[PDB]
């Protein structure tokens, strides 16, 4: 089963090779191994984010 | 909006 998760809050990457994302957007979860920095693809995009600035969605 | 953690 595809996971995702929703924005919390609006997250602008502060280092290169993260997923800029605002809240309420739906994002596809890639990897979710490390507790803290997940990675997934929000249309184009793709990159690591705060996992504490989501939470499930589907 | 919670801080973001060590990079």
């Amino acid at each position: 089963e595809t996971k995702f998760v929703q924005a919390l809050f609006d997250f602008n990457p502060q280092e290169s090779g993260e997923l800029a994302f605002k809240r309420g957007d739906v994002i596809t979860l890639i990897n979710k191994d490390d507790p803290n920095w997940w990675e997934g693809q929000l249309n184009n995009r793709r990159g690591i984010f705060p996992s504490n600035y989501v939470c499930p969605y589907n | 909006p919670p801080p973001v953690g060590p990079r």
